[PDB]
């Protein structure tokens, strides 16, 4: 190995932006789906 | 050819050469440190540590 | 603190992690093209080529 | 200072990540080629004449098989014996059909077990330890090389070899049943001693290490943590282990030793494996267990059956139906 | 097929020699108690 | 008839993004009660 | 030949020599005696071929592609015997007994297997004229057997003369009024017969040591497994050799 | 088809194999 | 002929219980640099 890295950052994401992104899963999962199966 | 009583099963004489540069290729190696070495220095021991 | 769309930016100013990244996406692309190719064999049929 | 002085120096040195060592110069060329030739064969092989009868057997997963099914096919019946190379078989698909890669797997998975064994002892000697892992070692070795190489030798053919899969190791044993009797031979009787007697010792002594733990830990966190790792103290009460089990039998029955407790470990399914090892290799000389068919009888003379009785009658059932096609006459002399 | 052939004898006593001369290389002075 | 292809397209388009975005606010939790020091970092 | 007479068992056998036939030296006429009987006749064929279809440049008509053999060396016919007839006309040939069938298996582009018995049973060959000259061209046809005999049990186990009849894991089949006869071909096991014709061609002979040779063309039909698909026109060409007496 | 998830099953566990081995927590003294 | 509830019965076997193994990883290495208060708490 070499030293730690000083460009170590940490990775953030709320609780607002969970429910945009399930959401977001969700209904394009919704919309895909019926062309899919076809 | 494969049930014949040919020694280590060299088929053909190609492959002669093949062992003996095989050998002989590390043997160089190793004589290049433990060859040229004395061979009259003996010890009481039951493992010698004499050199590299 | 990076929001997940800018995870990726540590490696601005890192040259030596800059490669082992572009290294890995070198080998899911060369990875996805033998394995793409080990599927169409698996898949085609040479009894009729016209 | 030599160029070979500084190539021992790097292959038995201890600071590389996987010690190499002297028999990894053919421990790790030869499992390397068994492996990857075992991970080409077992996906994407053709079919295998095995009974030398010319019906190919399929055993690998692109022509229709799964993990249970699919498995390495043995060579022919019609090599046998015979050292079956790829120089020698005149082109690959010659070689694929006859039982190819099951020569070359088992010869090369057999020197690189038989030199894992041996990189065993050398890194005992180059750290200090006292070096007989290498000998417990020695039992799967016996094991693999009796399944593998003493039975087709004895035999005759590497076709009557295990094949190297899930469902051929069951066609191995259930026809090794019919024809050699393995149940009722002893050898097969001291190694099912020695691993459920070797399954017990084993959560025997696993549990009462385990019952008698220092309190280090609180309730909340896990109790693996009281043991720093490196540390000199003690971390079980080994007089409250040994005065349970001092009281669960008896007391005598007890060992306070615990090196000769950790001795006893080592000895029992070792020593039941070597038996086993050698229970395959005397019935690959067809030298079989013991038969009490028709051994109790009346004043009469009429047979009275036993339990053997009916072992047989399951034996003559595999006898009967193994390899259905590749006999031609009353006795199954191979 | 004869070209194959010699391919393995070259790979097979390159590192059987390197066995047989890596024992031959004061293998027993090589432990943790001296030199 | 249906694709039987579209179930693995459909419900690993639902369940493998949507617990990648799981892992994000479970590990985002998880620094805010690290530098928090009560009773919950460890 | 002689020279391979020479030889003993030890220094033949793991040679591949016993497989080939012998090399006849020399040209000139032989004449069939009345009561002349043929003693030795080999057949080895050195190229096969499977009739496909082929992939041309734009067109898809039924070509002989070649194939490789993969049952190694167990393709050659030996010891043939029979008498040899002398109609007026024409020489005639009909073999009697000797290994008349060697099974063996050819692989061809794609990776498919196809077995067939090469056999000459029941042999009735003609040739022009009555004496063997360098000329002489001589064939006929002959019977191919099926590659299994009925008792063959296939992997459910099923044959024509023994085994079972009905797929023996699939219970639920056997249901109703119509039973299993969805699957009636694969239960029924047919033994079946086809032709084959091989042209022979005698252009070496000896009269001082009374043996002949020179090159064949045989065609037959591969195997179906009793009816399990549909067979396949196999050619194939090699070389002979006869010991006429 | 069917055979593509046995493949991917195998050289999946593969993988995990390498990371234990290569990435492992290495245990360490104080 | 193969189930095909099969493929779904595999793939999700496979990774909605691997896919949850390793969030317990990830939350774990998070509250160690949670707690550790460098460059990675916030
Ligand atoms: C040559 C290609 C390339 C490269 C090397 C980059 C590199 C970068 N971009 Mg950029 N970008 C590109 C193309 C590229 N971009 C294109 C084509 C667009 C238009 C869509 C953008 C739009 C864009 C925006 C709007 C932003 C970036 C950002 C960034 C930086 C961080 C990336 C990050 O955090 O994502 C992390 C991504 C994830 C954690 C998950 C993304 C999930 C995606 C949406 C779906 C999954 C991807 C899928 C498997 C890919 C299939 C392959 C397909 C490309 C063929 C980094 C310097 C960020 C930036 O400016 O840095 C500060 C930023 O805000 N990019
Ligand atoms: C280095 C480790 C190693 C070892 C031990 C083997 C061993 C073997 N391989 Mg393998 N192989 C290896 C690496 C190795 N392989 C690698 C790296 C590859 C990839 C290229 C292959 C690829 C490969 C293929 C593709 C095939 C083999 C095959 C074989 C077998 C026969 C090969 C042969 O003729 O050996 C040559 C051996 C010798 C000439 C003998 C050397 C022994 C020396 C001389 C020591 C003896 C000392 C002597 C007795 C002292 C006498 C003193 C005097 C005074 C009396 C054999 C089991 C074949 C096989 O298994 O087919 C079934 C086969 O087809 N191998
Ligand atoms: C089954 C494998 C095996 C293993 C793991 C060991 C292990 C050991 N042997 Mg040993 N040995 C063996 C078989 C084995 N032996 C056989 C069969 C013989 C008789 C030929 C010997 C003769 C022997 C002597 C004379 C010496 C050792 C020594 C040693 C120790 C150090 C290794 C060394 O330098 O030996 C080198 C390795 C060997 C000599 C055997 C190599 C075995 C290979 C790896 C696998 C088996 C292949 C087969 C036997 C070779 C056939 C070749 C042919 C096909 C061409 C170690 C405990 C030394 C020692 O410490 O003694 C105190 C020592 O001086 N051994
Ligand atoms: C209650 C039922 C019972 C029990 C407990 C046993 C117990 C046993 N039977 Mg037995 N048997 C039974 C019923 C039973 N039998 C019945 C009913 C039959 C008749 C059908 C048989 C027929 C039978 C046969 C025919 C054989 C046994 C054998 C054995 C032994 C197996 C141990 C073994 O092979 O490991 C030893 C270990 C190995 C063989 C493995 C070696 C592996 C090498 C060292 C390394 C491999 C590494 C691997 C490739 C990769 C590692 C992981 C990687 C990721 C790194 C054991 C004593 C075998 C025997 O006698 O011993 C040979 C045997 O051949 N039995
Ligand atoms: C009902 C429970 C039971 C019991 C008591 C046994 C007992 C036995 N089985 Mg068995 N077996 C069982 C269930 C049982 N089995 C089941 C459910 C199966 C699978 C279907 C098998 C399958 C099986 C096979 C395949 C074989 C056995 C064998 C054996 C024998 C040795 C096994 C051994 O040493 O294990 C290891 C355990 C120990 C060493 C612990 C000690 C066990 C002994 C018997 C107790 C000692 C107490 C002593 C007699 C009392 C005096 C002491 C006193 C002074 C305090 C032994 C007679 C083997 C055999 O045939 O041997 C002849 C054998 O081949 N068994
Ligand atoms: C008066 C009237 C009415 C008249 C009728 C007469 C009458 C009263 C009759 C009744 C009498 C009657 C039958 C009573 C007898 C009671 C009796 C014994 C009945 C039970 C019957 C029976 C069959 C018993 C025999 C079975 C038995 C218990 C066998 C014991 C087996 C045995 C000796 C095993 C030892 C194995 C062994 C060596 C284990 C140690 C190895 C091991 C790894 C252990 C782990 C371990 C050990 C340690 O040591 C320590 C330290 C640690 C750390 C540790 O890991
Ligand atoms: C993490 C998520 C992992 C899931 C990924 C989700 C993606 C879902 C969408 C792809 C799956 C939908 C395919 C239909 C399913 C189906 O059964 O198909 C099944 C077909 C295969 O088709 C099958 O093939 C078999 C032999 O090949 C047999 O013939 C079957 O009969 C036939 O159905 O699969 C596909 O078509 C997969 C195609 C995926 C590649 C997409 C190519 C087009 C991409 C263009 C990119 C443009 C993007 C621009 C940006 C916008
Ligand atoms: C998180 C993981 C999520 C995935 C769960 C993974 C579980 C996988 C195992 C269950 C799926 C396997 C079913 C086969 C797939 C298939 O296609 O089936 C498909 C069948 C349905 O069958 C279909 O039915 C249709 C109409 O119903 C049509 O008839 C179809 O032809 C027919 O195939 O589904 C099942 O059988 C699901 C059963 C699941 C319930 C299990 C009941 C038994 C449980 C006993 C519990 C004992 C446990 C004791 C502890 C041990
Ligand atoms: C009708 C015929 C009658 C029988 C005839 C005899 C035939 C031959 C018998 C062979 C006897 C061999 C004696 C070996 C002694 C020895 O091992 O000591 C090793 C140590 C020494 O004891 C330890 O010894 C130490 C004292 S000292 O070393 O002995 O001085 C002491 O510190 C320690 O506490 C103590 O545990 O003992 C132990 O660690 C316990 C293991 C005992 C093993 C012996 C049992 C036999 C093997 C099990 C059966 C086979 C297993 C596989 C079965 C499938
Ligand atoms: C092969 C491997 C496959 C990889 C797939 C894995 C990645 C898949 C998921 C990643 C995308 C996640 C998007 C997260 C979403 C996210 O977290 O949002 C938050 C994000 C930015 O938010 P901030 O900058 O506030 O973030 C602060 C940080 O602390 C957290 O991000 O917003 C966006 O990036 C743009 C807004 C998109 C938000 C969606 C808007 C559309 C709403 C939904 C519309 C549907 C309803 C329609 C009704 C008609
Ligand atoms: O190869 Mn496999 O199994 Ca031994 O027995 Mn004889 O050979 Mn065949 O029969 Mn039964
Ligand atoms: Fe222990």
């Amino acid at each position: 190995m070499t030293g730690p890295n000083p460009n170590k950052q940490a990775v953030e994401l709320n609780r607002t932006s969970l429910y945009w992104g399930l959401l977001l899963i969700f209904v394009l999962a919704v919309l895909f789906s019926s062309y899919f199966f076809n | 050819t494969e049930g014949t009583n040919e020694w280590f099963g060299v088929d053909d004489l190609r492959l002669l050469a093949v062992l003996f540069l095989g050998h002989w290729a590390i043997l160089s190696l190793w004589l290049g440190s433990y060859g040229d070495s004395n061979e009259d220095e003996d010890f009481f021991g039951e493992i010698d540590y004499s050199a590299r | 603190a990076l929001p997940w769309y800018r995870v990726h930016t540590v490696v601005l100013n890192d040259p030596g992690r800059l490669i082992a990244v572009h290294l890995m996406h070198t080998a899911l692309v060369a990875g996805w093209a033998g394995s793409m190719a080990l599927y169409e064999l698996a898949v085609f049929d040479p009894s009729d080529p016209v | 200072v030599s160029l070979w002085e500084r190539f021992c120096a790097w292959i038995t040195s201890t600071e590389n990540r996987l010690y190499i060592g002297w028999f990894g110069c053919l421990m790790f060329p030869t499992l390397l080629t068994a492996t990857s030739c075992f991970i080409i064969a077992f996906i994407a092989a053709p079919p295998v004449d095995i009974d030398g009868i010319r019906e190919p057997v399929a055993g690998s997963l692109l022509y229709g098989n799964n993990i249970i099914s699919g498995a390495v096919v043995p060579s022919s019946n019609a090599i046998g014996m015979h050292f079956y190379p790829i120089w020698e078989a005149a082109s690959i698909d010659e070689w694929l059909y006859n039982g190819g890669p099951y020569q070359l797997i088992v010869l090369h998975f057999l020197l690189g077990v038989s030199a894992y064994m041996g990189r065993e002892w050398e890194l005992s000697y180059r750290l200090g330890m006292r070096p007989w892992i290498f000998v417990a070692f020695s039992a799967p070795v016996a094991a693999a090389s009796a399944v593998f190489l003493v039975y087709p030798i004895g035999q005759g053919s590497f076709s009557d070899g295990m094949p190297l899969g899930i469902s051929g190791t069951f066609n191995f044993m259930l026809v090794f049943q019919a024809e050699h009797n393995i149940l009722m031979h002893p050898f097969h009787m001291a190694g099912v001693a020695g691993v459920f007697g070797g399954s017990l010792f084993s959560a025997m002594h696993g549990s009462l290490v385990t019952s008698s733990l220092i309190r280090e830990t609180t309730e909340n966190e896990s109790t693996n943590y009281g043991y720093k790792f490196g540390q000199e103290e003690e971390t079980y009460n080994i007089v409250a282990a040994h005065g349970y089990f001092g009281r669960l039998i008896f007391q005598y029955a007890s060992f306070n030793n615990s090196r000769a407790l950790h001795f006893f470990l080592a000895l029992w399914p070792v020593v039941g494996i070597w038996i086993t090892s050698m229970g395959i290799s005397t019935m690959a000389f067809n030298l079989n267990g013991f038969n009490f068919n028709q051994s109790v009888v009346d004043s009469q003379g009429r047979v009275i059956n036993t339990w053997a009785d009916i072992l047989n009658r399951a034996n003559l059932g595999i006898e009967v139906m193994h390899e259905r096609n590749a006999h031609n006459f009353p006795l199954d002399l191979a | 097929m004869l070209t194959l052939k010699i391919l393995v004898y070259t790979t097979v006593i390159f590192f059987v020699s390197l066995f047989i001369f890596g024992f031959l290389s004061s293998d027993p002075s090589r432990n943790p108690n001296r030199k | 008839e249906v694709q039987f292809g579209a179930y693995l397209a459909v419900l690993l388009g639902t369940f493998l993004p949507a617990l990648f975005l799981v892992n994000l606010f479970i590990q985002t939790e998880a620094r805010k009660a690290g530098k928090a020091g009560g009773q919950d970092s460890d | 030949k002689s020279q391979i007479n020479e030889l003993s068992y030890l220094q033949v056998k793991g040679t591949g020599l016993a497989n080939r036939c012998a090399e006849v030296v020399g040209e000139d006429s032989i004449k069939p005696k009345p009561g002349a009987k043929l003693v030795d006749m080999c057949i080895e064929p050195k190229a096969w071929a499977v009739e496909e279809e082929v992939g041309k440049a734009g067109k898809t008509e039924k070509k002989f592609v070649n194939s490789k053999v993969m049952t190694r060396q167990t393709y050659t016919l030996d010891a043939i015997e029979g008498p040899i007839t002398v109609d007026g006309g024409k020489i005639t040939f009909n073999e009697k007994e000797g290994i008349d069938y060697a099974a063996t298996t050819v692989q061809l582009p794609g990776g498919e297997r196809v077995p067939f018995l090469f056999t000459v049973k029941d042999l009735v060959a003609k040739g022009n004229g009555d004496t063997f000259k360098p000329g002489f061209q001589m064939g006929g046809d002959f019977n191919t057997p099926s590659y299994r005999t009925g008792l063959f049990l296939d992997p459910k186990g099923r044959g024509g003369t023994t085994g079972y009849d009905m797929a023996v894991a699939l219970p639920a089949l056997q249901l109703g009024e119509e039973g299993d006869a969805e699957l009636f071909g694969e239960n029924n096991k047919v033994f079946d017969i086809t032709q084959g014709r091989i042209e022979m061609e005698v252009n070496k002979v000896n009269a001082e040591d009374s043996e002949i040779g020179g090159v064949f063309v045989a065609t037959q039909l591969s195997d179906t497994d009793m009816g399990s698909k549909t067979p396949k026109k196999v050619l194939t060409k090699g070389i002979f050799y006869a010991k006429v007496d | 088809m069917e055979a593509l998830v046995y493949t991917f099953l195998l050289i999946g566990t593969l993988m995990v194999i390498f990371f234990a081995v290569f990435f492992r927590e290495t245990p360490r003294i104080l």
